[PDB]
C-alpha cells in the first residue's frame, strides 16, 4: 500500500502517480 | 504512533496535486 | 494536554471533541 | 525535538475541523 | 526517512508567513 | 540550511526570518 511505500521512503511524484484513478 | 497517520495527512495532499482532474483513492491498508 | 493525549496515540474524533469551547 | 511541534500544527487543523462554529482551545501545557 | 521531507513541508508554509511579501528561497542542502 | 537548523530544533520566527529574501 501507499503507506508502506511512501512513509517507509520518500515517494516521487511518479511514484505517487500509481496511485490515481 | 501518530507518525503513519501524519504521514498520511501528507500523502493525500501531494496525491490531490499529482492526480488532478483523474482524482485518487486513499486505502490505508 | 492535547499534545499528551493526541501526539502519543492518534486522537479519534470522538477525542479531539473534549479540546472544542 | 520538532515532532510535537508539527504534530501541534495537525492537532490545530483538526479542532478546526471538528469543533466548528464553537471553536477551540489550544494550550499546550 | 520521509521526516526531513515532511518537516520541510511545514517550513515552507511558516516561511510563507513569516517572510510575506519579501518571499523566500528554499534550498534544501 | 535551513533543515539543518529547523528540523533537529524547533526554529523561532525570528530564526526564520533568516531564509527571507
Ligand atoms: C502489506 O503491507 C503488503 C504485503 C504485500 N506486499 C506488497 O508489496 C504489495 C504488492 C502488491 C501491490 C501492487 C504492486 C505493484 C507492482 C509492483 C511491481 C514493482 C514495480 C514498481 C515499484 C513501485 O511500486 O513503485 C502484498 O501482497 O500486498
Ligand atoms: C501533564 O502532562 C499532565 C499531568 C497530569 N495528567 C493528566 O493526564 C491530565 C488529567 C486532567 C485532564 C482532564 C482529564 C479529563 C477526564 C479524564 C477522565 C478519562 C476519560 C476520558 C479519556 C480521555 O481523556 O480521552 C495532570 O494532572 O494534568
Ligand atoms: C551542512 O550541513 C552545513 C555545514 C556547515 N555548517 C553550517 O552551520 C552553515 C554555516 C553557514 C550558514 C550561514 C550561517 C549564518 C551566520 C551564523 C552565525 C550564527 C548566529 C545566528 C545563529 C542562527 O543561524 O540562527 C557549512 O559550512 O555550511
Ligand atoms: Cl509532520
Ligand atoms: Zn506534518
Amino acid at each position: 500500500g501507499i503507506v508502506e511505500q511512501c512513509c517507509t521512503s520518500i515517494c516521487s511524484l511518479y511514484q505517487l502517480e500509481n496511485y490515481c484513478n | 504512533f501518530v507518525n503513519q497517520h501524519l504521514c498520511g495527512s501528507h500523502l493525500v495532499e501531494a496525491l490531490y496535486l499529482v492526480c488532478g482532474e483523474r482524482g485518487f483513492f486513499y486505502t490505508p491498508k
